[PDB]
């Protein structure tokens, strides 16, 4: 399970709604956030100079 | 280790433990700055690459 | 930037790859009767990459891409039911994808 | 980028280290009956680095290191007593260290 898709759904749809609720002073989302990862292969970089 | 030896052997306490991460082996990188430089390698390139 | 299309024949395909980019250079010949094509223009050449007889195409509107990048299609299961089946995604034609 | 695998033999090991990169050059000859291997292509070569007849491989989690960097291993001695035998560790293969 790609936990990152779940976390992105939670941040885009769930956390904002709850933090909008009356009475709640702070939401502590206890995980990461989506990000374009660039997994470089240094051996390819070697091959291409 | 002194205090934990003196404490954990004393029956006054149920247990005592370093609530903390134990030392781990590390991999120091010995960079010959002079050697790398002579080959034309800046320290900036090595630092950025690592 | 223009609506000019020219048909041409693949004359030659190189054996050696360029060192800097790792790409092969090819050569085609295009008739230039009206003088439209000028020497040195940057041209995007559409080159056929093999023909498959059993290819499957559904319009892009019907294929959904999930957050992880895997795409699936909505197939009608037994009892007129909706089933999720992941598909391995291929090429592009018009407004239809390949599967 | 491809599953194309080929075998070859090492022919020549240069003796002069490159001054700029601090490397030695080696030359290997590879059969290319289908013409798949193209000149100039970047490739990876798995060169053997010597054979060990009595290589000792242990689970990687079974190695300890002291404050000085000297690696040591717990051993089951006579009488089911744990002994500390110091060890020098080699390379890392999969989930095991070469001893």
């Amino acid at each position: 399970a790609n936990t990152t898709a779940l976390a992105d759904y939670a941040v885009r749809n769930v956390n904002n709604e709850i933090r909008r609720l009356p009475g709640v002073g702070k939401l502590q989302f206890f995980d990461s956030e989506a990000a374009m990862r660039v997994w470089i292969d240094p051996q390819k970089l070697v091959g291409y100079g | 280790d002194e205090v934990l030896g003196k404490v954990n052997g004393n029956p006054k306490f149920l247990y005592a433990m370093m609530e903390g991460l134990a030392e781990a082996p590390q991999l120091r990188l010995v960079i010959d700055r002079e050697q790398a430089r002579t080959l034309g390698v800046s320290f900036e390139a090595i630092s950025s690459a690592l | 930037g223009t609506d000019i299309e020219r048909k041409g024949t693949l004359l030659f395909t190189d054996i050696s790859v360029d060192r800097s980019t790792g790409q092969i250079a090819l050569r085609g010949q295009f008739d230039n009767p009206e003088g439209v094509l000028l020497p040195g223009m940057y041209v995007r050449v559409r080159t056929p990459q093999g023909l498959n007889q059993n290819a499957i195409l559904v319009p892009q509107r019907a294929v959904q891409r999930s957050a992880d990048g895997q795409a699936s299609v909505m197939l009608l299961g037994e009892g007129d039911t909706v089933e999720v089946r992941q598909v391995t995604t291929g090429a592009m034609q018009g407004s239809r994808w390949q599967i």
